[PDB]
């Protein structure tokens, strides 16, 4: 991260020991579960791309993925040394945000400079990208796959499905379809009927509600 | 059909 | 967190990974038993929303639950857009309090402004009436199948019968009235005579001092 | 707790995540053995009636303990708002210096005027006093049914003494009779001769390096 | 009827 | 501790949860080996008395080791009230600085009186005065006891002697007298034979030098 | 009422 | 690391316990799996060599390849003394002193914070992670030409096998686009090899994965 | 260790709670195996004598080890006497070790111009006994670590050059030991395979030459 | 050959 | 007789 | 003959 130091000058704090076995144990034990998406956001707030390489190279499992990661990071860098042409310091490419080119004075440089080039945070959002990719393609079960068992808990249904729904992660009018008519659709025949008597309005509250005794 | 994020609450 | 700076500045203090790493192991160990919402308001207090909204995304399972909470904000944050027309910093909507529409800055503005606008605390009011209605939901047990087993010490039903008392969280008269009548009429017969001998209306303290020896 | 702001204002310390996991931790696994108000009143240090709060409402098991605290600090602020009837900010009433009527801001207020009212300290006092009440009920062997094995270390009998001695908490006339007859008569009959050799002045350190070979 | 809260102590 | 706050002044810095938790494991995991009264000492550097009993009252178990503290405790104050007659603030008696007559505002006026009295470290010596008995007494075996099996390493046999003669915490002169006479006295015939041919000048590290196979 | 569970200090 | 004191000094901060047991912990538990190296030179951050030479002292095990290590080091100091002959406001370091061998800490602070600055603590952890890079492809328990797919194996599982032993192996790049090309392509079971031929040669990781996702 | 306070004075920094149970951990499960020593060094960083002393007066078990450790200390302060004749009072041995000076003559002696720095003085002394310590803790000599019919030489190699750490003789023993020992003491399959490469042979070229065996 | 080095990300 | 502590290294 | 110490790296 970056810091004020005392002297005034804006110095590069190292990402804690802390912080790094926390994103490696989230990285290993959940498997590009959706929650590691926000996870790494939160571990990575103010990261410089000296950290967030960091980060990304302390990872030791699901090497696929952080290949997929990699050739993400180079098609997003490409893309921006394509919108943005090259011309106080100098401006960043796509390698320089990638944190590549760039050395971490560079970084910190249009990190603070005036306004801010937020070469973090542009780089955060590219990995985020990528993540994204990776998370949906580690999700284990389709949606349209998602149906409820016999005396399988309704609420542990929508558990599932959310999940599911979340990894999948299409756009919200695609969402919105699909709570409106797979969730009830594809409850059990016993559910299925109390739901469908909720009507169309219903909303999840009233779905979960009716149905916890079933 | 671009992944749109796992973020279910905030700025996404 | 919001903290000042060294220059006086309002600057953004990053919600750490061990508050995280707790938060995560609160909800997914103790599933919305009622010590999920004072332990969520501890752990977020100064929170901006996008520190709350951080906290939220970070939970894994339990994503039914997320869809109630989220749903429960929506109806807030239309509820505050129905009571709060649109017309210094701009004044925000129902989505900017979620921290959906607004950024960081904006968060802070508000936070820090005189009077602040405590977009953090109105929004971890809402997150705590979605929590609400998801622990009444998830409680096991009507508080009226909470009854005494045969030799069960009383102290353990009477822990029973608060925790679930307190989890489905009726208006303060009916809790007076669960906890005068329900709390003897479900004891066990051994325990049921003697608290039906103390004279009525004794106190928990007393109940609990008579009923040890059964 | 309480600190000075860099402006000069006094202003609040939230209760710390580690903090509440220690509490958290202490209560659940020591079910209000007696160490439990000496570590409440350690955590505590400093806290504002909202820091307590947060603390007792954080309590997930003894649902019926934390009832009999709850009627304890009530009788507690009954009496307050008897002895100190109502005629810088207002004098606090009983609900307020228990948080429920009293904003955050109040608090710090009472607790850094000239001379202070010390709201945070007086509620303190009414929960260690619920507390006590609490760890006396809790404790599940009463001193006269501490009794030495025909094989056990006095040592142990001894520390299994003082332990309940020190739960049951009678008034300190009736632990030195406790301790000067009891501890003797209720010593196994090795033990009882040793002690007795000794006569009534007989300190700890005496009884437990004569029986230190038995 | 709108759950009342779980705050024992305090203001909720 | 005491800390200079941000207006200078002398203010009290509570006693962190981690070194209470690393006091309260270190007593009921270590039972009063040596090693607990440099623990403790380290622990409780810079304590006011408030301090130094929210580490003593935070110890759960050996309560009879609790009461001979509180005996030495008392002893040594009232001594201190024998030593040092009745007559800045007021001159502290006994009880006053064993922390239980007097506030912890007096005690860091004390603690930071010009020159200071200070009676932190004065009751941390009549603490470690009571947990220098406790540890003697606690002590296994004397040290006449430990004598070396046939089949044990030498080094083992030192172990336990010096581990005992550091419980036993002798006068030097009778420290000097056990580890030269009484460690070889004690050894078995074979490392006997050994250590009576390197005469009385040898050191531990050529008595275990010359011992180590055998 | 009960006398409180501190060995040390003031209670 | 250093620090510039409240007397405005640049005086050395000591690599703290929680860095240490971290470090301790990672070399131990992971054997010189190749994350141990962005693991160093993330827990190293800002290092001296005096706390560079504290985190390989702290090293308990592994006392073949923590020599492996120390001739790599004296390998690379070697080769700088070559290539900067020794002169005839401040000294300039040999090789054993960049390695913290014949330096005072004073000294490498010295230099670290000098105008401009000479980085011996960066210039001494190349030569450490150029000595960890050698020992990280020796541990590999196996060569990318054994790692093939079994008939019932997953090729997301394979694919994670591979790539792990081809960051360990560490060839060129351009050895390593051709294996992942190549080889890749023909280690995999018979009923994936065929849909990852069908894809021709343009096909990207992800194309391949996601097309072998049923297999 | 020494810091400076809001007051601009040189001030004691209490050795942490942390950075204690961390040493006592260190030492309770490592037994003085020979990265004991530099776990020492790297903890006890900027230590007055007191924090040194508070360091091994905490070690609860191997009391052998620390009175050997006591004795060293008081070796080497009498050998301190000696080369520096008595006469900031100027420390005598026994100040250095922190047994007959004060805590502000520590950190006086430790923040004076010229310093006499008697926390790194006394972290030499204890570093010279736990040397002596480690050395004798070694359970076995170098001459038997010997290579299983089965064991692989990489395993082998950890097993003798953690010997060669701790028994810690000078560079010459250690090159004898390195170039023939090593090869001696390997199992029959591997000792062939060593000799192949000839005596001036690296360890990584040992350890690739057997890599399979 | 020399060793290319493990990082995935960033320029060694 | 009064015991004289358990500190090894330093002025007990 | 005195130990040569552990400290495999650095100043010793």
């Amino acid at each position: 991260p970056i810091v004020q130091n005392l002297q005034g000058q804006m110095v590069h704090q190292a990402i804690s020991p802390r912080t790094l076995n926390a994103w490696v144990k989230v990285v290993e034990e959940k498997a590009f579960s959706p929650e590691v998406i926000p996870m790494f956001s939160a571990l990575s707030e103010g990261a410089t791309p000296q950290d967030l390489n960091t980060m990304l190279n302390t990872v030791g499992g699901h090497q696929a993925a952080m290949q997929m990661l990699k050739e993400t990071i180079n098609e997003e860098a490409a893309e921006w040394d394509r919108l943005h042409p090259v011309h106080q310091m100098r401006e960043p490419r796509g390698s320089d945000i990638a944190g590549t080119t760039s050395t971490l004075q560079e970084q910190i440089g249009w990190m603070t400079h005036n306004p801010p080039i937020p070469v973090g945070e542009i780089y955060k959002r590219w990995i985020i990208l990528g993540l994204n990719k990776i998370v949906r393609m580690y999700s284990p079960t389709s949606i349209l796959d998602i149906r409820q068992g016999p005396k399988e808990p309704f609420r542990d249904y929508v558990d599932r499905f959310y999940k599911t729904l979340r990894a999948e992660q299409a756009s919200q009018e695609v969402k919105n379809w699909m709570t409106e008519t797979l969730l009830v659709q594809n409850a059990n025949p016993d559910c299925k009927t109390i739901l469908k008597a909720l009507g169309p309005g219903a909303t999840l509250e009233e779905m979960m509600t009716a149905c916890q005794g079933v | 059909n671009s992944p749109s994020g796992v973020f279910t609450f905030g700025a996404n």
